[PDB]
RNA sequence: ACGGACCAAGGAGUCUAGCAAAUGUGCAAGUGUAUAUGAUUCUUUAAACAUUUUAUACGCAUAAUUAAUGU
RNA sequence: UUUUAAUUUAUUCAUUGGAAUUUUUCAUGUCGAGUCGUGUUCUUUGAGAUUGGAGCACUAAUACGUGUGAUACAUUUCACA
RNA sequence: UGAUGUUAGGAGGGCAAAUCCGCCGAAUUUAAGCAUAUAAUUAAGCGGAAGAAAAGAAAAUAACUAUGAUUCCUUUAGUAACGGCGAGUGAACAAGGACCAGCUCAAACGGUUAAUCCUUCGUUUGGUGCAAACCUUUCGACGGAAUUGUCGUU
């Protein structure tokens, strides 16, 4: 090497030519994918090809203020809507047997989601012109007139999407309510200087409770 | 020997593409420029040429 | 660090019990089989050695029993559990 | 484009620009970063001084999402508000804005620059520095800690 | 039931009863051929835990495998190469002895059948002894049963030479998950190939 | 001192990755619509067009310094 | 010519079995062994007082157990499976 | 319980390899010499499958307001780490997308009655073809396997 250049680094020392891959057909493949998932819709004959998913928080102090879709409601969230895990699968509702509800906010949020979904679907009978009640929490069957006059509406696919955050980032306050004797930096530093002995005292509380 | 991993295409910024399309519509409305491209329009009335 | 199950969190980023402030939410057949199997099989040789070392009854013999069990099983924990079990057996045999 | 390459200017010349006496040979000084510390020492020392040796402690499994922390100074703090909204607060005198910077992607407020005189402001964040918090207090504001 | 008592007894192996039984069992296995058929499982409780069933097409075989390490295959023990590659007398094999036992009976002697599992029945200074469960995929008893007829499909031919039995899962690294077995699925070579790849946009 | 008996055709600084300097272009405290999805896109089109009906995907930049708790 | 969506039409009578929740009760079971693990030798990995595999020697506990939480120990707390 | 049987009915063997699964296993070359290292968990050698194969329903992450079987694409990132700490090498979690699916044994419970399964021989309903053939059908008899454990519940 000879000049003021960065020191070289390239990792090309094996037989690298045997596996190089140029992507000549990315748009062709998305056309194919679109046509396949469009063909499925005509085979369903009215029912949508999407399934309902819950709303959950992301796991880290980097993302904990965001929500997204998860893979399925819990047992308790389904029982809050009077549904059974087995019966729910026969509708586009996903079930997760291993997520837990640690707080009330998530429980109520997902129960309201399930209740809203359960109110906006019409049931078609298994045998034509034979309408019966539900089972396992499934809504009762519909009559042929409602089925005729809802087949001509546009299905709503916005219920399958994650909620969108509308929390604002500023507000207004009155000058008479400002607190003046609060010290943020000092509180932050005293909180860190105190942790170790507090952990010790919690451990001793745990020992006392066990016996 | 020629290879298939020659870089065949390019990527173009969106703003420059839009700017160029806009500047190419504007040139379509000048009588002198249209004539100099090779179109025989000595009998047209208006060069923008809107029709019902 | 540690948190508390009771006593909700403080809305501060650092310290003990920190973070956002959501609302928190809260055999007899076996020893029949044991007796049958025990009288079928008995004790193992290293178990017999541990038994006699315990039966001596001094503190040096106790430390020796721990070392021998730790060697035979290959783990401090395992060896400690084995010595405790043999101690219970020796106590029960004397009654 | 091969139309504009330098080698086409040497096309009738003998040595293609590399020299009669010193040829163009293949690897006459080593391969890659070969001779550093022996016969490439001067280049290494004047262009990359601290290159050889090691210093510091090891950190075996890092997990960078635990310490991620973007910052913002107090200069850019009135600029998060629209100008017509900034106008209204400077006019009226018994109201102040409450700004939550975590909703904008910042975690720690930092203290470079100058806040406007006698214009109270209330700021929410996860961490504060000492100087920033002093400057916010001086003009009549308040800092709030959130998680 | 009865099986729990057998299971608890076989956990000792050093009591006088089990020592006597093991000695007599292993004496007899030496006098028999290297690969011979048994009429019944000698450990019925252990055979139930693996997929054995008392149905017309299940059979049992017994194999004998030699112990230790195999020497590197070079004439007169001479290596032409670098000193890092001159080793011999402590080369160790990727496969278990249980897998080799399965392969001794599964390749040619009973190419008619399919290997399911196997289990330990004793050992010695020269040999280890195993019993192997096999299934016949052409008998109608297994071919009509909905629970077990997955074995009759041709994608399950010679499981014991492609690493697909339990012993094969052990030595490929598929018995541990997470951060201790990060680069082993869907296979070692496939994971290597994925990480060597250079992918390259048309427009870049 | 070495190559050259003669004539015709062929015959040698290129391609990819990664960095920098120079220069042209667009926007500017920001900038780049990734993988995907959409469309009354579908010989050409493997191109072109679009972006999810007080708005947190990711990179580089907007802040440094220390082995480090950190500041 | 294929295969598939709607749409069009049931009815009156017969028998035996099953299945989900909702009420009152009792019963607190089972859960994969020469296997896991430890020592030692050789390989392999980014894995470092050892990441996976293998040979030899020793050889467990019973859910109040066992395993993981990237530095070797002893005494413990907590989370996850 | 071994053996015997030209007894009745059946299976395995060879070819082919771009993609796929398992084992075995170099040196050239780079380090401006060379022995660890690199080339490379590669080439050559030996076995086994499919229209895909392999993997796969937690003895998994995290440390948060928590996520949630496998696979692949964009990033993480030439980063944490390994190394005659030289030449060189090099992952994982979170985040955005494609697709989307869950189940069976073993063990527990059922003894006024193994409920279970297979070979052979019959016979009985509706459809489709010119024909050849092919769907659908619940009844029985003799024989055998199985309590050293088939089937049902969960
Ligand atoms: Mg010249
Ligand atoms: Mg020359
Ligand atoms: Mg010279
Ligand atoms: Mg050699
Ligand atoms: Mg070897
Ligand atoms: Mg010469
Ligand atoms: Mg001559
Ligand atoms: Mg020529
Ligand atoms: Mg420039
Ligand atoms: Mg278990
Ligand atoms: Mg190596
Ligand atoms: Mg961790
Ligand atoms: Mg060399
Ligand atoms: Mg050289
Ligand atoms: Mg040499
Ligand atoms: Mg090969
Ligand atoms: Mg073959
Ligand atoms: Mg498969
Ligand atoms: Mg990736
Ligand atoms: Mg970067
Ligand atoms: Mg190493
Ligand atoms: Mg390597
Ligand atoms: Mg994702
Ligand atoms: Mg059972």
């Amino acid at each position: 090497v000879a000049h003021n250049n960065v020191l070289p680094n390239v990792h090309l020392h094996k037989w690298w030519q045997r596996h190089v891959r140029v992507n000549f057909s990315k748009n062709i493949k998305k056309k194919k994918r679109r046509l396949l998932r469009e063909k499925r819709r005509k085979a369903n004959g009215g029912t949508p090809i999407e399934k309902l998913h819950p709303i959950v928080h992301c796991p880290t102090q980097r993302y904990n203020f965001r929500t997204r879709l998860g893979k399925g409601f819990t047992f308790e969230e389904l029982k809050g809507a009077g549904l059974t895990p087995r019966a729910a699968q026969t509708i586009g509702i996903c079930y997760d047997k291993r997520r837990k509800n640690r707080s009330e906010e998530s429980l109520t949020k997902n129960v309201e989601r399930l209740l809203k979904y359960k109110n906006s679907l019409v049931m078609i009978p298994l045998k034509k012109n034979k309408a019966k009640k539900g089972i396992g929490g499934i809504p009762a069957d519909a009559d042929k007139n409602t089925i005729k006059e809802f087949r001509n509406k546009k299905p709503l696919l916005s219920i399958f999407k994650k909620e969108k955050n509308t929390k604002p980032f500023y507000e207004t306050i009155e000058v008479s309510k400002i607190d003046k004797e609060f010290l943020a930096y000092k509180t932050l530093r005293r909180a860190k200087l105190a942790e170790r002995r507090k952990n010790r005292r919690q451990q001793k509380k745990d020992i006392k409770f066990k016996s | 020997p020629t290879k298939i991993w020659r870089r065949w295409g390019r990527k173009v910024n969106l703003k420059e593409k839009r700017y160029a399309v806009c500047s190419s519509i504007a040139a379509s409305g000048v009588t002198s420029l249209v004539l100099a491209r090779g179109h025989r329009i000595s009998h047209l009335k208006e060069v923008p040429l809107v029709v019902s | 660090g540690r948190k508390s199950t009771i006593k909700p969190a403080t809305g501060i980023a650092v310290g003990f019990n920190s973070g956002h402030v959501v609302t928190k939410r809260n055999s007899k057949r076996k020893e029949l089989i044991k007796d049958v199997v025990r009288e079928i099989t008995g004790f193992s040789p290293y178990e017999k050695r541990i038994i006699e070392l315990i039966k001596i009854g001094t503190s040096a013999s106790t430390k020796r029993s721990l070392k021998y069990a730790k060697k035979k099983l290959g783990t401090h924990k395992r060896g400690k559990a084995k010595r405790e079990e043999i101690q219970k057996v020796v106590i029960l045999q004397r009654r | 484009a091969t139309r504009f390459k330098k080698n086409r200017k040497k096309r009738g010349h003998v040595s293609a620009g590399h020299g009669r006496v010193g040829k163009h040979r293949k690897h006459p000084g080593g391969r890659g970063k070969a001779g550093g510390l022996h016969h490439m020492r001067i280049n290494f020392d004047k262009y990359h001084p601290g290159y050889f040796g090691k210093v510091g402690m090891r950190h075996l499994n890092l997990l960078k999402n635990r310490t991620y922390c973007p910052t913002i100074n107090v200069d850019k703090l009135w600029g998060l508000l629209p100008e017509e909204k900034k106008k209204e607060f400077s006019e009226n005198k018994d109201i102040a804005p409450v700004i939550d910077v975590t909703r904008k992607g910042y975690f720690k407020v930092l203290g470079n620059g100058k806040l406007k005189h006698n214009q109270p402001i209330v700021v929410k964040a996860r961490y504060f520095s000492s100087v920033a918090e002093k400057k916010i207090k001086a003009v009549g504001g308040q800092c709030i800690l959130v998680a | 039931g009865a099986y729990k008592y057998i299971q608890e007894i076989w956990k000792k192996k050093q009591s006088d009863a089990m020592h006597f039984l093991l000695r007599v069992r292993t004496w007899e296995y030496r006098q028999l051929p290297v690969v011979h058929r048994v009429s019944k499982p000698s450990r019925p409780d252990k055979a139930r835990r693996l997929g054995y069933k008392a149905i017309q097409g299940f059979v049992i075989y017994r194999v004998r495998v030699r112990r230790g390490d195999r020497k590197k295959r070079v004439k007169k023990g001479i290596v032409h190469g670098k000193p890092k590659h001159q080793g011999v007398h402590k080369q160790k094999s990727t496969r278990n002895l249980k897998s080799v036992a399965e392969g001794k009976v599964g390749k040619s002697i009973c190419g008619n059948l399919r290997v399911l599992n196997s289990y330990w029945v004793g050992q010695d200074a020269v040999y280890k002894y195993y019993e192997v469960i096999l299934v016949d995929p052409n008998h109608n008893a297994v071919r009509n049963n909905p629970k077990i007829n997955w074995i009759c499909n041709p994608v399950h031919k010679h499981r014991e030479l492609r690493g697909l039995t339990s012993a094969g899962k052990k030595y490929r690294g598929l018995r541990v998950k997470g951060h201790l077995s990060a680069k082993s699925r869907p296979s070692i070579r496939a994971n290597w190939k994925r990480r060597q790849l250079i992918k390259l946009r048309k427009c870049r």
